[PDB]
This record gives C-alpha cells, structure tokens and sequence, in this order.
RNA sequence: GGAGGGGGCUGGUGACUUUCCCCUCUUUAAGAGGGGAGGAAGUUCCGCCCACCCCAUUUAUGGGCAGCGUCCCCUGAGAAGGGGCGGGAGAUGCAGCAGAAACGACACGGCUCCGGAAGAGAUGACGAUGAUAGUGAAAGUUGAGGACUUCCGGAGAACCGGUGAAACGGGCAUCUCCCCUGCCCGGGGUGCAAGCCGGUUUCGGCGCUUAGCCGAAUGUCACCGAAAUUACAGAAGGCGGGCUAUAGCCCCCAUUUU
RNA sequence: GGAGGGGGCUGGUGACUUUCCCCUCUUUAAGAGGGGAGGAAGUUCCGCCCACCCCAUUUAUGGGCAGCGUCCCCUGAGAAGGGGCGGGAGAUGCAGCAGAAACGACACGGCUCCGGAAGAGAUGACGAUGAUAGUGAAAGUUGAGGACUUCCGGAGAACCGGUGAAACGGGCAUCUCCCCUGCCCGGGGUGCAAGCCGGUUUCGGCGCUUAGCCGAAUGUCACCGAAAUUACAGAAGGCGGGCUAUAGCCCCCAUUUU
C-alpha cells in the first residue's frame, strides 16, 4: 500500500508468477534477496503486495532503483510462495538464472515503461 | 528742478515685474488696484517688510496688470495677493502670469506679443 | 483554527518537499549537503509541533544527522530469531537503532490461535 | 501548490530565483535555485555552479512557480526560514 | 502637482489647467456619494486635457464605529480623507493606518494642531498630514495669525519625525482655485525652498500608490503578471 | 479632555518675558491693552512676523505689564511698542523696563521686591 | 548716549535720567536764542544730575548768505543743526564744512533722501546725517513705508561711503521722549547689530569734540598750557 | 618769535623736540632737536648722541619754545619744508 | 598785501636762524651738516623770490656749496695794485669769486678832487 | 656799523689810542693784521669804525673770535693813524710787543666783559 | 572604492549685552573682569559620603563581594554582541500523547524452573515475517528429508527496550545547606522632595555646589581648525560602575568586486 | 613678528526655478540638457578688421613707426615710481630788479698813445682802502728817506667783470628743415547711435556675437578648497596696447627691532 509504487496489470502479473515456477533457481526470504541485489546476479526481483509489517520488504524497491535492477510486484504472499515450490508463503524471491524463462525476463523487463 | 543722479548698477536695486490678472465680472480702476495693494503690503509684510520690497505698480488698463518688487523677494509678495480675500461689497483673487527683469519681457511673454515703446516717444515730444 | 489547519497544510508540503529535495541530493555525493536539509527538516518540526511522515521516519539517524541510503551508507539486516527487529547503522558516525515488530508478530500468534480452536 | 499569497510562507529552497534589481551591480541578472536560507540571506547556485551570497533586503527576487512567475521584494522576506512560516506580517511603503 | 478643491462647472477647470496644473483631486465632503457623479467627472478629464482622482469624506461620528463603516465605503472610491477637531477622533484615526491624509486640527480644537505623540503613532503609521489654504481666506488679523503659527508647529514636527506633508487650496467655488507657484512661494516663506519642493512630491507620490494599489492585481507590495 | 504634554526643552520655544509700564493719566483695562499690542503686531510684524514672535500678554494690574516674545527677535517686538502713536481719544507711549527669561526674575528685578508664587497656590486649591 | 529733544519742565528730564540716558541736547528751533534760555538750562542740568549742551537751529533761507549769517550765531552756542528739503540748500550746507549735522532730508523733497554725489563731498566736509524719529510718529501706514524705505537708502551710503550717523528723537513735549534700547533695538532691525552700536558713538564722538575745541584755547587740533 | 600759531610755519631743524605718543614703543620718550627734515620724516639727534629716524604722521611732538610747550600732531606736520612755508592747510578730525 | 608781508617777516628770520645755525656746526668740523643748511638756505631764498642779507651774502661759495670759515677752509687776500678788490677761494672745491670796490674807490678819488679844488 | 659787534666806552677808547702810541711796534694794513692774527703773535687788533667800504676790515672780528684774540674798536681813522705814527689814516693797528703798555693791555682784556 | 559594526575625542578665541544668569571689586549709577549643559545629564539596576531611627558595640560567631584574563554555550555577511563561572548531598519539575517504563529505582515483555490444556511415535505440530542452534547474548556473521513443540498463570542471577528533544540508565533547570581559596569589617531600614532652623497651617534660610536653577537661567554672530553645535539629547546634592540612542573625522574587520 | 610698495591667479561642482534670460531637441503643455559679467568692462589717449565719401592707383617721389634692454635726470623709509631717447643749421624766449653787459657778438670800466687844466725841482702831489713794480697779467707770492703824478675827452692788439638759478662766454627750453640706421606700403576724413533693408515722419529686421541686453536679463543657497564673491567695480561690435582704484593668499624688498 505504501511501498508500492507502479499499479501492476493482471496480464503480466501471471508472467512474474510463470517465470519463477518455470524456473526453479531461486533465493527465497528477506534476507537472501538483499544478499542478491548487492551482489548484482539478481536480474529480477519478485516482491508481494499483501505484506503485514510493511518494513521487510520496504527497502527492496529502493534498493533496485539504485542498483539497476528490474522488480515488479504481485498481490498475493501464498501464490508466490506455491509458484517457488514452498507450502509456506514467502514475502519475496529473487531469480540467480532463468534458464528456459531467459525469454520470458525480457518480457518482464516492460516494467520500466510503467516506471514511466 | 528735482533731479536725481541714478544709481550705478552696482549700487542700484535688482527688481522684477509681476504680471497679473484680476479676473472677475465687476470693473476696477487705477486707483483702486493701488490701494488693494497697497492695504495687502501692510498686512503680510507689515511696515518693516514694505521697504524690503518696494511695492509699485506702473500700470493697468485691462484685467492684466504689471506689479514692481525686489529679486530676492518675489516669493513673498507673490503670497500677499492671494490673501486679499474682498473689496468692500466683492471678491478679489490676483492671479499672477509670470515675473521678468523688464517691461520688455514682460509685456511679451503673457501679456502681448508685439512692443511698444511708449516711455520714449512722449518724453521728447511733449 | 481555519488559520492554523491552512498552516498545518503548507507545514505538510515544507517537511514533504525539503525531505525529498533530500533524497536526490543525498545520491550525489554531498552528505554535507543532505545534512543540512533535514537538519532544516528536523527544525522546523519542532516549531510547529507536527510529526514526521512515516515513510520517511525511520531514513534518518537520529545521532549525527546524515541521510541513510540503504547500501551506500546503511547496512540493514532482518534478525528474527531471538525477537523479529531491523536494524539500521550508520556508515559515517556509528549509531544503531532498531524497529522492533513485536505488536504485529502478537497478532500473526493470536490469529493461528484462533485458526487452530475453529477447526 | 505554490502561490503568491502564501509565497512569504513558501520554502525558498527547491525554486528558480532570478534578480530584477539590486543596490549592487554584479547581483542583477543571476539566475538558479535557492539551497541554503538563513534569516537576511540566500544561498544562490548557479547553472554554471558558482555559489552567490545573496542578502535579501536590497534586492528584489522573481520566483518561478508551476509555469508563473511573481515578482516579491526581499524586504517582504525578512526571517529565518523557522519563525517565518509561525507568523511574520511585514508592512512596505514606496517613499 | 496635486490639487483639491470641488467641481462645479467646467470653465475653472479649464482654467486651472491652463496655467499650471497637472492632475487634481475631487473633493466629495458628503456621505452621500455614487457613479453619477463619478461618470460625469470622466467627462470634464477628458474634455480638454485632464485627470482626476475622486475622493470621499466623512465627518464628526464615534471613534472605532466609524472605523468599521469607512473601510467598506473606501473600496469603491481612491482616496479618503477625515477632519475632526476632537482629539480622541484624531487619536483614532491614525491607528487604522489605512487612511491616506489627515486635515483640519486647528479649527475644531483652536488649541493646537498636533501633539508631540501624535507625530509618534503618524510614524509606523504611514499617515500623513494635509494643510488647508481655505481656512486663511477667510479669517480676520488675529485669526490668521493664530493658525499660521500652529501650522509653523506642525512643520516642525513633520520635518523631524519625516511626516508626509500635502497641501490643498480645498476650494470651493470658481476662484478659490490658487496656481502651485504662490503655493510654493508660501511654503518657501515659511522655512525652506528645500521642504517646499518636497511637499509637492509627496503630494504626487501618493496618487501613484493609491492607483497602482488597485490598477492591477497588486497585494501587499507584490504584483502578478503573466 | 483637552490635555497637550508639554514639549521637551530641546523642541520648546524659547521665550522672553518684556516688563514694560504705560505711563500717562487716564486708565487702561487688561482687554484694552491686549487689543492695542494686537494692533501694533500686525501692523509692524505683519501676518507672517506674528507667529515668527508669538505675542502673549500674561498679567496686568497696574501700569506695569509683562509681556511675552521670543527669544531671537526681542528687537524687533520692542520697536512695535513704540510706533502705536494713538487710541481714539488719548495717546499711547509704552516704557519697556527690561526682559528676563522668566517670571521669576522679572516680578523682581523692576516691577517689584518680593516673590509670590501664584499659579502654584490657586491651581492645587481651586 | 545722546538725546535731541525740546525741553518744557523739570519731570520729563528727571524721568530721562532715571531710566538709561547720561547727557542729552537742548534744542533750540528758534531764530531768538539768548543767554535767558541758557541760565534756566543750567539749573535743570545742575537739579538732580544732568549735563546739558544746548544747540540753535536755522530754517528755509538762501544758500550762500545763510552761510555768513550762521557763522556768527554759531560763536555763542555749542553746536549747530540745518535742516532743509531743497536741494540747493542741502547742496549748500556741506560745503561751509563748520555744521556738525543735518536733517529732515525726506519730509522736505519727498522724492529721495540723499543723492550719491552728496554724499561724496560729506566725506572731505565731514558733516554726519542726524536722523529723526519724530516723523515716523505722526505719519499714516504708506507714509510710515516711504519714510522707512528713504531711511534704508540712507544707510547703505553712509555705511560704504562711511558717514556718521546720529540719531534723535526730536521730541516736543513729555512722552515723545523714547529710551535708547528701542532706538538701539529700531536700528538692530533695519540692518546689522554692529553698525546700530557704532552709532550711539558718533552721537558721543560729536559732543566731545565740539566741547574740547572751546573748553581751552585749542585752534586746528593743537592745545597750549604751560 | 616762535608762536602755537606759526609753529607750522616754523623750521623744525634747531628745536628741542619730545614724543609723548606714538604707535611704535620704542620711539615713546626720547627727547633732542631736530638736525634735518624731509616730507614726512625728521631726523633727531639726541642728548646721548643717537641718531634717531622718525616719521611724522604716526607720532605727536612736543616742541620747546622759548620757555613754552606746544603739543601738536605730526599729521598737521606732512610736507617737506620747501613748500610748508609757502602755503600748507591740513585739517583733523578725531573719530 | 598783509599776508605777504607777514610771511617775508617770517622767512626773513627762517633765512637768519638757519644760517647762524650753519656757522656754529662749521667749526665742529662737520663740513657736510653746514653745506646742508645753506642748501635749505639756498632753496627757501628762490620760492619766496627773497635776497640774502649782505653779511651772509660772501660766506658761501656758489660753486660747491660749504661754508667758508677765513683761515680754516677759506684764504682771503687783499690784491689793490692793479684794482682794488678781495678774493674768496675755497679750499675744499677750488672755485675763486672776486669782490671789488671800484666804485666805492671811484668816491675818493672823487672826494679828492674836491679837495684839491677847494684848496 | 656792521661789522661793530660790541658798543665800545669813550673812556676806554682812549686805552687803546694810548697803548699804540706808547709802544709803537706796531704793523700796519689790512693784510698785515690778517697775518699776524693767524700766526698768533697779535695781542690786540685794533679796528677803525668809520671804514668806507666795511668789506677791508669786516673779516677782522670773525677772525679774533675764532683765534681767541682780544679786540676792540676806535671811532676815528684818522686818530688811529696819528697815533700810529703816520700822517695818512690807517684802517687797522695790530701790536706785537707792548713794552711800557704790557701793564695797560690787561686794562684792554675787560672787553670780553663788553662781550657778554 | 560602496551599505554596515566596535572604540576614542566633542571645544577654544574675539566682539555685543549686566535688558541671559551668578560672583567680586571700585566708582558723580552704571561700567569693567571672570565663569556658565554632558558623554550620556536619559533609564533608577546599584553602592558610599551625607542624614535619621532600631538592634548591636562583634572580624568569638557571622555577614558581604570576587574566582578575572582565559574557557564554555547561542546567534549573524563569523569581525562582533549577550549570558554564566568549581564540587558533594537532599527535594520538586520534564506536561499532553507516545513508549515496557519519564527521572530514586522498579514492576512488564524475550531467558530458566513448576502446574494445567491441545496435537503427535518411518505421521502430525511448527518454520525463509527464520527452523535444533552459539558468542561479553547492543550489534554482527550465519540460513532448512531444518525439525519436537504451542498457549496461559506464578516465582528468580545476567543482557537488551518500536517512541520522543532526552533513558534498566545517565542528563537538563530551579531552590536550600554543608566542602573550598583571597580580601574587608558595626549589622538593617529608609532616603535631599532626606534632615535641620526662624517660623509653628503655610512659607524664607541652611544642606548647595571652582554652572547652581526652581512659574526651572546657561544667549546670538564670525572664525581658525576639521573634533565641533551638527546626531541623540538637556542638569537639580556630589562621585564611581553598568545598560540604551547616535553626528563629524581617525583606526581596525568583513562581504561584493577587481 | 608689525604700518607699507610691486607682480601673478580670481573659479569649479551639486540642487531648486524656463515664473532670471538665450539656444536646441522631443513630447497627451510642460519637462529635460547646455551656457550665462571682467581684469579692469571704468577712463576714450590709440590703431585695425568692419563700413561710407574724396583724391590717388604711388614703395619714382614720399609718408608712418621704432633706436629697445641699457643709460641719463627728478622724488620718497632708496626696494620702487614717472619722463625722455643721437648730431648739425636758423629764429624766438630766460621777465622784473640787479649787473659793464642776458643770450649772435658788442659797446663800457682797468692797459697803451694824443690833447687840455692844476701842483712841483735837497719842496710839493700821492700812498698800509697799497707806493717805482713783474708773471700765460682768473688767481697767488709779495709790502714803503716807497716816491713823480692826478682828473676829463677820443681812438685801439691781449686778459679779467661786485649781481643772479645761469655769462667777453658757454648753457637751458620750444618750433621748422637738412644728416643717419632698420622695417612696412594706397594716402586722408569720419565713425556701429557708422552703414544697409522692408518701410518712406516714425518704427521692426540685419550689422550681433561658443553671455548678447536694449523701460538695459546674467538669480539664490550649500560645499571642497584657501584664489574666491570678499575690495574696486558692472558689458553693449570684436581684438591688441597704455593709464587709474583695490580684496584674499603666495613670492620679493625696506625700516623699526632683537
Ligand atoms: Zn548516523
Ligand atoms: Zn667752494
């Protein structure tokens, strides 16, 4: 609600939530996606909207503005947590390497025109 | 006979000649314009400011008129004619149009426009 | 009260834009120079007796003064496993502070108690 | 927003100030923002990038708003940027 | 050069301006003022060559009633201006600070003109004070003597405490009208051909400011445009 | 009220106080001889040289009087009590005694010997 | 401090006395002066405490046989006065060189005082202009003005061309009689401070020189005793 | 004889002359006759044997008759004895 | 007539008492303050058009001008053989004036002749 | 009538008729008189008073002054010259030596009485 | 060179008039000579001399002042201006809201022990909002076929509290005493409009003056000089210190500028 | 250091007012800018440009100016001020009185010769107021038993004239020509109130202005400076020279004085 700051279409918002399930190299947690955006691998940063307190995930998108990395935001903790293969929901994952959604990441990648 | 040598420039008074008008319906004389002034002069300068100005008037046939008084007192005469609020059953208001070192500009400037010399031809004719 | 309502929207605007006047100076290079803006930031709320926005409340050290941005000049981790608390340290002078969760973590307990007791 | 009402209780720093009229010549014709403000004195940078000290009471600033321009003088601007938004009423007279 | 005197026809305002005069004031003393006669004044300025600004006048009301009631009535007219002899409504006056000029504190008092604290509040104030030419017109001897040395008080006062000083014929018929010249020459019989200069100019300077006030969208000391 | 606060000696004006006697056989009242100097002023003085001097009459019982002028043109006021030549019937001839700053040393330099103090007493009883 | 009245009693020279006059000048305007006027004179000097120098007067002859006649008169009195309004008498009177003073040149001529070649063979003569206050006594308001404005032309050339100047009351009768403080104040008005106390001693200058030349036997300012 | 009268007719040169007054201090008291004589200056010769130079028209002299003393100016003395004897009026004033 | 007269009475002693006075200073030996005051002598005698007395007439020499003392300055003689008369030269310039008596010697021989024709 | 400074007793003028003739060393003329007053032998210069003209012995008197000799004057010429010796009048007697009259010219010297 | 700040100096001479005032002297009544407002006189925050009353006659006790320059803090174009002078003990205050808790420490929540309830033995409970887990447990490195727990109540050694200007601990401000070092001893109260005297309500004199007025004097002009009657301002018993407003020129500093 | 004399300089800037004047420009009628009396403008002793008439058209003749600085003379406290510029010839003047004679020389008296009268031969005449007597005979040395003369008249070589400012001889002053040296060639007469033009008595314009008025303007205040609006004085076509009156400061000189 309050970190978020571009509205997100319904259309590519299955396409965060295709790449990451197709995947399946992945950094999960607060922590992890940090370790990942410092270092520079992180090409894709996957961060939800439903969070409750909002203070884990708020230095995230002002971390890859700075860095020069892509993100983008889905509205529900659960899907994203399923699509990673956890039964328990995470809060945001991180992509090392897409191997099969290397084509799909560049899709993703529209999100700087919604930056602007 | 009495005649008097003139004064050297040096020595003699700086005056200028103030022209007026008394602009109004009823009609006045010579004499009665030389004593308006002269009852004005004892009011605002007093008697000991009447001979710091030497007021003389030399002339009036029209409204218009020519006023005598010293240079460096013309600020104060010019105050005198405005004070003289009535003449005994009517108004009066001087209206000045101009101050000069002679009659000569003077009589040009606001008065007229031509010159006349008048001064000079009824001295050595009569 | 209409006069000191009006004020208070114009003092809303003055800790707005001078704080993120602040943010895009503070990337530049010139810690000197952010300083100095929430330093006046700092100032003039105090003067009216009006509280910080939330989101920028907790981007200032409250020891030296300087702009934290996270990475440059700040270190912030997620520690969870004695309480749930982030914390945030200052590269230039040292200071640490933390925000600890532990009202909202209360919640996320007593709202599984209730899950657990309805099925 | 930005008017020319409440321009004497607008934070200077963060607008495009440029000098109509000044006691002193070299002061007339600079134009930038407003960085620092103290109680007489503006902190001027130029597009070139040089520092100006600027006091307020002898010259006259035109400020840039959303697209208008106004014209206020300095004398109006008497105050440090703390008390000026409380209250300060300034009465000017052009004799 | 500013002068303040009432209309009545058109020939002696054709005759002042032929003399010396540059742009005058109409002088409404009466409390019952409208567009008629401010459509007919347009008329007489652009009938030879002039310009006139129309003021209003109020007279012998309550202290602070009539403060309240002049502020409405002065934001359809330029300029106001109050005669009182009675010091508590000339104490009164000068505390609203949006009065222009002040006349008239030697005829209803016939003590003295102003008080040594009453130049104080004119100060921060901004109101200056307006010297008559009407009252010596039609006096006796004694009579002309006892305002000119109350108007020799408030010169001094003026001069030290730098009060705004404007002079008027305040006339009333066709031939009341003075020419600024012997005006000058009066003040410079006065004190000073320096302070008689400066008279005339702040007699012009506040016709700028009262018109420019309201020309445009003009609010405190701060014009919009473009 | 009519109260004026009095103004500091640096703006005050400064004053002599002229004791003079009229010295002949009839009688004077206090409004004759208020009238007479009156006269005598705007004659000599003029309208612009009263209020240069300020004319006031204090007191006047006996032939004695005290008179008030300023302090620069005691000159000017003491030639304007002697060219009053007349009143209607009988002539007028003004002896001024001397000048002094105040009251107090006038009442006993020429009029008399002793000192009251008057003003004081009926001000604070009355 | 010099006094040129006409004395009738005892009370109006007492009263000279007590206020600020030191010796004063009879004035004898008559063609029949003899040593019976000179013997009361001395008793009325002699009275309380007063000096007394008594003077004849001349009026409206011809020039030069005026000149042997006065000459004659002149050995038995003090000083000698002439006054005139005519020119040629006025011309005349200078050039004996032995009259001390002269005046009424403005009631006479009424057209101008002194001329500026007058006052040129003053100055080798050495023949000082008294002036009269007894003219401006009984005159009207203009008649006061004219008089005054031919005393000021009589001033400046005395006062470049360095003639004395001596003034007098020219008294009649008991209250003509003025005090020399307003007559040293009358003079402080028309032109300078300094040049009205220079006056008050060519009155005393006069009256010491004219008494030493007879007091001993003193011909062309040499003195023999012994 | 010698006279008041024609004392300025007289030849100065063989008289015993005195000063009582002068403008200069030092030429105040000194006492001699008179050896020669210019138009406005005498020459005295005194008792001890100092030539003395004296001007006439800014001292007065005491001459010595035959027994008497006659105080007269040196301003009624001016001209060179030449034309003194033939026909000069001079005429003083003390003011 | 009478002021004329009165003033030869005058200058007739003004040529006899300066005069007398040159020769008592000419034996002092001041040669220079005796020729002075016969040269004030000499030029008072022309303006009035007045003549020398006949005793102070041969004391000065017309040349020079210096007082002639018989024996200090001056050598008088008496020459008669050819004719009769006495000689002044003064010692200081040099110049010679001659004063004869031929026509009182024509008186004796006159008075002789008488004698001589009586007898 | 001149030249005659001092108006000489007729008692005493016989002294000096008497002194000449009784010591008769005596020079005679004007020139000879003039030399023995300047040499200083002269004791007494006897002078005529009815000279014709006075200029011959006028120089006499101003010449005893100065030189501080004693003279005296005789009425008659002709006396002078009987006394001296000559039938011819002489203007001028000087004496150089008295012999018997040494006694009488102390007599003569009371003119400088006559003299003041 | 231009707006500004701080410091210092602010009269002398000559003439007129005792009718500008005071004082002195002589003298045929008037003349002569000398002196005449400041650095603040304003402000009343002070003290003393001077007066009067009360207690006391004491440096035994005790009282009063000072710790300067220097240094510390705050504000301006950073020259300059303003305030304060060490330490110990006790009491009160830091509202409101927020925070576990607001001035001495504590209770309270994470840690340990005990009791009760629920689920469960190749299952289920929990866990990337952090799992068995360690360190002087602020902080920081760690990061999962990890893995036996979760809640409530009571008692306790050690460590740490999302707020706010400021906290398991040290500050700030005020008041009162005891610790210091130096100097001086009558201690308080009012005050010249005090107080005293002829007078006996009221008035005159004294207290009062190298200006000394009181119905409140100290004036005018010219000039050297350049410190000058211009700005702010005018004595009322005197002197000393502090604050306040500024003219003219000299000296010092800053910014703009070159 | 003090009375005095001579020489030099005498305005600039800012403000007010076209109602102090002129000129220029623009402009809803009034504003802005610039300039505005001197070393004498006074005195009229001058000249020229400029104008008009007469003769002449000439450096053939002739006219005009200059001989400066320097020097000479006169007067004052001797610095300073005033006047004049060589020579030759001719004429007049130096009165009055005095002197032989007063401006070229002379006559006259002392010297010589002749004539007449008076006195006289160891006498008489004369002579110390000068005798026979000399010198280039002004002057000076001489000075007597020295000693033959004295007077009048006429004629002549040499030397000298008691006076007076000044003389058997040289001066002074004025006027006119001929002798000089240098330079320049229309020569006189009047004059801006000249002269010209519309006009045709009278008036307006031109001649007229880096002030240009004419019934005659050029003003007031402040200040640096110290040369300042103070003294004397005020334009009238301009320029140059001479005389006259003086303020302020600088420079030079004198006397008193030390
Ligand atoms: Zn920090
Ligand atoms: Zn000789």
């Amino acid at each position: 609600a309050v970190y978020v700051k571009f509205k997100v279409p319904e259309e590519i918002q299955k396409e965060l939530l295709d790449a990451v399930a197709k995947a399946q190299k992945i950094k999960k947690g607060a922590n992890e996606v940090t370790k990942a955006v410092e270092r520079g691998i992180a090409k894709l940063v996957i961060i939800a909207e439903d969070v409750k307190p909002e203070e884990v995930v708020a230095h995230l998108p002002y971390l890859c503005e700075e860095k020069g990395i892509p993100y983008a935001y889905v509205a529900s903790k659960q899907d994203l947590g399923k699509a990673a293969g956890l039964e328990v929901a995470a809060s945001s994952v991180a992509i090392i390497n897409e191997g099969d959604a290397e084509e799909l990441k560049v899709l993703i990648e529209k999100v700087n025109v919604l930056k602007q | 006979i009495e005649m008097l040598k003139t004064l050297p420039p040096t020595l003699r008074e700086k005056k200028r000649y103030i022209a007026f008008k008394i602009l109004y319906d009823e009609e006045l004389k010579e004499g009665e314009v030389v004593n308006l002034i002269r009852k004005a002069v004892l009011e605002y300068y007093g008697s000991w400011g009447t001979s710091k100005a030497n007021p003389w008037l030399v002339y009036y046939d029209f409204p218009y008129g020519i006023l005598r008084c010293q240079r460096d007192n013309v600020d104060y005469v010019k105050a005198s004619l405005i004070l003289i609020r009535e003449f005994k059953e009517k108004p009066v208001n001087i209206i000045c149009l101009g101050v000069s070192g002679t009659i000569r500009k003077a009589k040009i400037k606001f008065l007229g426009i031509k010159k006349p010399k008048r001064w000079f031809v009824i001295r050595r004719e009569r | 009260k209409f006069l000191e309502k009006k004020l208070k929207k114009i003092a809303y605007e003055r800790i707005d834009i001078l704080m993120s006047l602040a943010e895009e100076e503070a990337k530049k290079g010139n810690w000197d120079r952010a300083k100095r803006y929430v330093y006046l930031a700092r100032r003039i709320a105090m003067k009216m007796r009006i509280r910080f926005p939330k989101k920028w409340k907790r981007r200032i050290c409250k020891k030296c003064g300087t702009f934290l941005l996270y990475g440059r000049n700040a270190r912030v981790r997620i520690k969870s496993k004695r309480y749930p608390h982030v914390v945030i340290t200052c590269l230039e002078c040292g200071a640490i502070y933390r925000i600890p969760m532990i009202r909202e973590k209360k919640e996320k307990r007593r709202k599984k108690l209730e899950e657990r007791l309805k099925a | 927003m930005i008017t020319p009402h409440n321009i004497l209780r607008h934070e200077l720093i963060g607008l495009k100030v440029e000098i109509v009229e000044a006691k002193n010549k070299a002061m007339i014709g600079i134009k930038g923002k407003v960085v620092d403000e103290t109680r007489n004195t503006l902190v001027i940078e130029k597009e070139d990038g040089r520092e100006v000290v600027i006091p307020k009471d002898i010259a006259v600033f035109l400020f840039q708003l959303k697209g208008c321009k106004v014209k206020v003088d300095g004398r109006l601007l008497i105050g440090r940027p703390e008390e000026r938004l409380k209250k300060k009423i300034k009465i000017l007279y052009p004799y | 050069r500013i002068d303040i005197n009432r209309i009545e026809k058109e020939e002696d305002i054709k005759l002042l301006k032929e003399l010396k005069w540059n742009g005058f004031v109409f002088y409404q003393y009466d409390d019952e003022f409208s567009k008629d006669r401010y459509e007919e004044v347009k008329a007489i300025a652009e009938s030879y060559k002039l310009k006139v600004y129309s003021g209003v006048k109020i007279k012998t009301e309550s202290s602070k009633q009539l403060r309240d009631k002049v502020k409405k009535f002065r934001n359809k007219c330029h300029i106001i201006l109050i005669e009182g002899g009675v010091l508590k409504i000339n104490r009164a006056a000068v505390e609203l600070h949006d009065v222009d000029i002040l006349s008239t504190p030697e005829l209803g008092r016939k003590d003295s003109g102003i008080d040594h604290v009453l130049a104080r509040l004119a100060s921060n104030h901004r109101v200056a004070i307006e010297l008559n030419f009407k009252t010596l017109l039609n006096k006796d001897g004694y009579e002309r003597a006892r305002t000119l040395l109350f108007f020799r008080n408030n010169l001094k006062l003026a001069k030290k405490f730098d009060v705004p000083v404007v002079i008027s014929t305040d006339a009333e018929n066709k031939y009341q009208i003075k020419n600024p010249y012997d005006l000058r020459a009066f003040l410079n019989t006065l004190v000073e051909p320096l302070y008689a200069k400066k008279i005339m100019e702040t007699a012009y300077k506040i016709c700028d400011f009262r018109d420019y006030l309201m020309r445009d969208n003009v609010v405190r000391y701060g014009v919009e445009i473009i």
